[PDB]
RNA sequence: AGAGGUGAAAUUCUUGGAUUUAUUGAAGACUAACUACUGCGAAAGCAUUUGCCAAGGACGUUUUCAUUAAUCAAGAACGCCGACUAGGGAUCGGGUGGUGUUUUUUUAAUGACCCACUCGGCACCUUACGAGACUGGGGGGAGUAUGGUCGCAAGGCUGAAACUUAAAGGAAU
């Protein structure tokens, strides 16, 4: 039948750039599209619910975090910028590829946890058996009590390390890898264990809004703009 | 000083998608396939058809402004090949030849993680 | 403004927006890579976490009973050989000893690896030595001939025969 005509459709559309919360390092991280704030539907509500998923190398200026991107949700709007704040953090499928090799095993975890916010987050983790240095068979297989006490001993720490952080606080403790290192330290006991990591952190529900602990997050900020001339 | 997309490169097999859109993904800047450009009906998959299709994406992007793309290159994926078709790096060559600035490539085929065989 | 799909196509969906992208929900399965000539189970079989319920095996034992045993027709549940010698490397589960490194400390106990020995397994590579005596069936392999028996098969332009017969077609041209 008949189609339609176009009308070009970026001429309706607005640049506003993302913010990003204060957790990090460099934080103005790219530009975003919308329509064009009319009435019925204006664009600061056309946002709000968008997730961005950033490179957590190109949030932090190094590249030992070229994998684990992460995710910024957007919260609120002022001034042609999107606050953001966090919103979950995964890695690349290659970086897990590249750690899985056959003759050890992968003992991973998952726990789902309240923080002292009331966001719940479930965490995973990931770690495989390493061999010591000296052995000469060549399978350092875990003997499966010693996976179930090594990830018993993953959910207990890593649920001690949340409820004793909010949101910020675990972000700070998840961006220089140091839950892996207390996960190393408190397993080498039982197992020798090579590269744990984190690997995926998922928001489940968050409490409420907050601009307050929003705004505290990024900075301040209020505006007397400029008055019309006639 | 660049501004950043997203190229959203699904390449099968009997088609190829470039598909740039905004560094969330909620807003498209011109999606074009591979089948649109030039349609044999079987040529859809071809270097020559991701290479058009990639060509005018880059010319549209040029046109909104932006300057470079973060390139997410998936095949079909699923219970399914998982590799790219011959269209992937193809329309990433021309992508990066037509102006564009090239950043970070991954590979974002659904790996099925246990599936739906039997 | 096409998407599937194919060697190409097509049925199919699609401007009442398909395919692609993002957020979220629901459903039914399934347990990827780790995954092995590894493990467990009487066999068919069994791979996400945690807990409960009973079970099982090997090992350890200066515990206990004291021949309680082995094989299978019937019946029940589930569904190059043997009676035979030594080895060798690797691996799984247990145990003992050694004495180094990872571990570590006055919260409980508890590892991992290396080495030797030993018991029991799934296999593999070899050795030495032994009579080891869902039922119904014609008779080797490769061919050859056929004055036998049972079949199937040729002719010859169709129309068109009782009719030297139309139209049209075929063939060669």
């Amino acid at each position: 039948g008949q189609k339609k005509r176009v009308v070009d459709p970026f001429t309706r559309k607005e640049w506003f750039d993302i913010k990003a919360p204060s957790t990090f390092e460099n934080r103005n991280v790219g530009k975003t599209l919308v329509n064009k704030s009319t009435g019925l539907k204006s664009a600061s509500d056309a946002l709000k619910g968008r997730v961005v998923e950033v490179c957590l190398a190109d949030l932090q200026g190094s590249e030992d975090h070229s994998f684990r991107k992460i995710k910024l949700r957007v919260d609120e709007v002022q001034g042609k910028n999107l606050l953001t704040n966090f919103h979950g953090m995964d890695f690349t499928t290659d970086k897990l590829r590249s750690m899985v090799r056959k003759w050890q095993t992968l003992i991973e975890a998952n726990v789902t946890v309240k923080t002292s916010d009331d966001y719940v987050l479930r965490i995973f983790a990931i770690a495989f058996t390493r061999k010591q240095a000296n052995q000469v068979k060549r399978h350092s297989y875990a003997q499966s009590s010693h996976i179930r006490a090594i990830r018993k001993v993953i959910s207990e720490i890593l649920t001690k390390e949340v409820q004793g952080s909010t949101l910020a606080q675990l972000t700070s403790k998840l961006i220089p890898e140091v839950i892996n290192k207390e996960i190393e330290n408190a397993t080498k006991d039982i197992f020798p264990l090579q590269n744990i990591h984190v690997r995926k952190v998922k928001l489940l529900k968050q409490p409420k809004f907050d601009v307050g602990a929003l705004m505290a997050l990024h900075g301040e900020g209020s505006g007397e703009e400029k008055g019309k001339k006639v | 000083s660049q501004v950043f997309g997203v190229a959203r490169i699904y390449a099968s097999f009997n088609d190829t998608f470039v598909h740039v859109t905004d560094l969330s993904g909620k807003e498209t800047i011109a999606r074009v396939t591979g089948g649109m450009k030039v349609k044999a009906d079987r040529d859809e998959s071809s270097p020559y058809a991701a290479m058009l299709a990639a060509q005018d994406v880059a010319a549209k992007c040029k046109e909104v402004g932006i300057t470079a793309v973060h390139v997410k290159i998936r095949a079909t994926g699923g219970t399914r090949t998982k590799t790219p078709g011959p269209g992937g790096q193809a329309a990433l060559r021309a992508l990066a030849r037509s102006g564009l600035r090239i950043g970070r490539i991954e590979d974002v085929t659904p790996v099925p993680s246990d599936s739906t065989r039997k």
